[PDB]
């Protein structure tokens, strides 16, 4: 009900003699595109990558960020203390009711530093002063800044509109995690840190809850949420107890996948 | 560097004792993106490492999934061992299935 589409920029300047720039896109938490220095075209990574473009217009899309991308590293050297690294992070948020909210941000050294906001590329508070001139200076190609506005309020939404369609399957797709318990060492003395793994699940929002009988264990430590290759999501949560503690835990999984029939595994099932 | 890196070792499936499986090593929080990833068998470089796109967060931090398949046993032990510009010693994190 609220996809985020993010195509995210790294380039790195080691000297005047050597740059690559490396590309990815996420619809959500799905990678939609590839686009590697090494690689002329942008690559997809699902067979409903192109949206409901035509070819025509992907050709012509493709061709303006193949110019942006030499554009870019030209305009950099131009300008430019190496090694720099560069990070641009554009996209839309989709809302409900045909809504969206485009964006556009760059990072320097890990740094935000600069957006496109309405009209105009504006340096960010507390950015360094020596890009108030270079910002400027683009500020005055009214071609590059029609460009970006065309591609934030018309492209970006109009664009996302189609994945969604044309991928509706994928990103509508529900998988089941795998559970399992074990134990690892507490920082506790007296203690062991219980931790029920679940792994395979999709889409990300999950419940994992350590349990005696009906009484939560609100003590339970959700870890983060980690990925695994196919396109699932990894989970532990964790509990520490007291030794003799472990009898009559359980853990509860709650998922969108197992539709209303929770995963329970108590410990010592096999004693 | 700017910042250093995180490390999580975990398997796609329960661990079960000569049942193929897969071995992830999810690398975080780093900058700059430049980075060496290894994953180790009883301390040796395993071969077979496919490497995710690097991608980076709303905070701008880098990071990166390492996999590769795998059959556990009983004795044999894995870690993932990352080197980064952020660190003087490459940073070493073992697969604590039995720890
Ligand atoms: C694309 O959409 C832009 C707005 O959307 C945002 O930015 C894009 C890139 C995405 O990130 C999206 O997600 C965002 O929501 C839109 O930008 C808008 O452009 C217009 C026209 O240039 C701007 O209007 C002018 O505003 C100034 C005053 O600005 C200040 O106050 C306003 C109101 O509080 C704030 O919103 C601003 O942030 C500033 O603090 C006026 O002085 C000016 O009046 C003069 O010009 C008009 C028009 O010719 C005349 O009729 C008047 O008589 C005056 O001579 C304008 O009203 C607007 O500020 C700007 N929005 C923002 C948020 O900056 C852009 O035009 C769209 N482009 C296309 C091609 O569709
Ligand atoms: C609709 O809009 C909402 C909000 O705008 C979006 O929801 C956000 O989605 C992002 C990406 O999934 C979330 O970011 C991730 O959050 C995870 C959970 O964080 C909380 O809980 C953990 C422990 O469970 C705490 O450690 C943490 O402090 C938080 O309290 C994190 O685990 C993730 O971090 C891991 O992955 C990133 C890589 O992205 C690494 O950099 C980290 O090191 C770490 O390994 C991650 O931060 C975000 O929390 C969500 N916010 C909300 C409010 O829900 C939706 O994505 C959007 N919908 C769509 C479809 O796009
Ligand atoms: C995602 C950004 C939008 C992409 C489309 C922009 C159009 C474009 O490529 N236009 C470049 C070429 O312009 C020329 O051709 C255009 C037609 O395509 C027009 O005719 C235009 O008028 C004409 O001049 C242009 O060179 C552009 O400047 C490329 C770079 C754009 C860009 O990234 N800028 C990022 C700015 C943030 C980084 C600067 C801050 C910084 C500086 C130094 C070190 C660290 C940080
Ligand atoms: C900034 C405008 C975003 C909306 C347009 C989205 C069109 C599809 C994206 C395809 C991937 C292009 C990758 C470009 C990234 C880069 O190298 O700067
Ligand atoms: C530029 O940086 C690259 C990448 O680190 C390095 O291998 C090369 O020696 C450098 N070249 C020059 C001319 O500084
Ligand atoms: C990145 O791509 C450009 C253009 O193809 C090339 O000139 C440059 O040498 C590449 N950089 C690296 C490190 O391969």
């Amino acid at each position: 009900k609220n996809y985020t589409f993010r195509c995210l920029q790294m380039s790195s300047f080691a000297n005047r003699s050597w740059s690559r720039t490396d590309s990815v896109v996420w619809l959500g938490d799905l990678q939609t595109h590839r686009w590697s220095n090494d690689s002329a075209t942008i690559s997809f990574t699902k067979p409903w990558s192109q949206g409901k473009l035509s070819n025509q217009q992907w050709e012509k899309l493709q061709h303006m960020f193949q110019v942006h991308r030499v554009s870019f590293t030209r305009d950099i050297q131009e300008l430019v203390d190496y090694p720099i690294e560069i990070q641009l992070s554009a996209g839309c948020e989709m809302y409900p009711g045909n809504a969206s909210e485009s964006f556009l941000h760059v990072a320097f050294q890990g740094k935000y530093v600069v957006r496109f906001w309405g009209t105009s590329w504006q340096t960010v508070p507390g950015a360094p002063s020596w890009l108030d001139l270079p910002i400027k200076v683009l500020n005055a190609d009214q071609g590059t800044s029609a460009t970006v506005q065309m591609l934030l309020n018309d492209t970006c939404p109009l664009f996302v509109r189609g994945l969604l369609e044309a991928g509706k399957s994928d990103l509508e797709k529900q998988e089941k995690p795998v559970a399992w318990l074990s134990s690892v060492p507490s920082s506790a003395h007296g203690h062991r840190q219980l931790v029920c793994h679940v792994s395979g699940f999709y889409p990300k929002p999950v419940w994992v809850m350590w349990m005696r009988g009906d009484q939560e264990q609100q003590g339970t430590h959700r870890g983060d949420f980690l990925p695994n290759a196919d396109e699932t999501w990894y989970l532990q949560a964790t509990l520490d107890v007291e030794a003799g503690e472990e009898a009559g835990l359980a853990c509860r999984v709650k998922h969108s996948s197992l539709g209303g029939q929770d995963i329970i595994l108590y410990w010592h099932h096999h004693h | 560097i700017q910042k250093t890196p995180q490390i999580q070792v975990y398997s796609r499936h329960p661990p079960e004792n000569g049942k193929p499986n897969i071995l992830n090593c999810y690398v975080t929080q780093f900058h700059p993106p430049h980075i060496e990833i290894q994953m180790l068998k009883n301390g040796k470089k395993i071969p077979k490492v496919e490497m995710s796109d690097m991608s980076f967060s709303k905070d701008w931090s880098f990071y990166i999934l390492a996999h590769t398949e795998f059959t556990p046993t009983e004795t044999d032990t894995y870690a993932c061992r990352v080197k980064h510009a952020s660190m003087a010693e490459p940073k070493t994190v073992y697969w604590d299935r039995d720890m």
